[PDB]
């Protein structure tokens, strides 16, 4: 049996940890609902 | 039943499992399809029952129909609450990139975190929850890059 527990709060938060990256990707979802990469 | 961010747990393996995370937002608890499996959910002595899911979009609500409107612009950055596993909450702030599908296009974070982190709320600058974290893509180099993943509200 799944559960669930108090996080946190959704906020903005000024002068947070700013990283990662902006890609584009060719990519194609199924009936599934999984992506995968098309080249 | 506060609005906020939420951790979606389980007690059927080894210890306190954390499956996924999860948005509760105006009585209605908004999480990725994947993580709970369409299955209810418990929240102390109460129990939360799945009203709207699809597979597809990866998808689920609980208690009411998905609340969540708000869209990324295609311009700012953005910001991942991420709830990692035995973690704390913590909001990483990055720039979207591109899912290019034959459907549209769709933002895209580059942020890699564990499975357990699936549902996690993508915000924009009014603290607006503008998608879900947890559904995307694995890359040349073994990393994950996911979509902004939002449902529909009527
Ligand atoms: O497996 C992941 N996501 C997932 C799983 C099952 C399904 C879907 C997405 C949609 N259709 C069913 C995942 C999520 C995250 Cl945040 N990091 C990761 N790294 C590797 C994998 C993976």
């Amino acid at each position: 049996d799944m559960y669930i527990e108090r996080a946190g709060d959704i906020t903005w938060e000024k002068d947070a940890e700013v990283t990662g990256n902006s890609p584009r990707l060719d990519v194609a979802l199924d009936e599934s609902g999984d992506f995968s990469l098309v080249e | 039943t506060t609005d906020g961010v939420y951790r979606v747990m389980t007690r059927r393996l080894l210890g306190s499992t954390q499956v996924g995370v999860g948005v509760m937002q105006e009585g209605v608890f908004h999480t990725m399809w994947h993580v709970t499996k369409g299955a209810a959910l418990r929240s102390g002595e109460g129990r939360l029952d799945p009203y709207w899911g699809d597979v597809k979009q990866d998808l689920v609500s609980y208690c009411g129909p998905w609340k969540l409107d708000a869209a990324w612009d295609g311009l700012s950055e953005v910001q991942l609450l991420a709830v990692p596993p035995g973690e704390r909450a913590k909001n990483i702030q990055t720039l979207p990139g591109i899912f290019k599908t034959k459907d549209g296009d769709i933002g895209a974070v580059a942020l890699d975190y564990p499975a357990g982190t699936s549902g996690s709320p993508i915000l924009d600058k009014c603290g607006r929850v503008i998608g879900l974290y947890g559904n995307g893509v694995v890359i040349k180099n073994g990393s994950y890059v996911s979509a902004i993943t939002q449902g529909k509200r009527e």
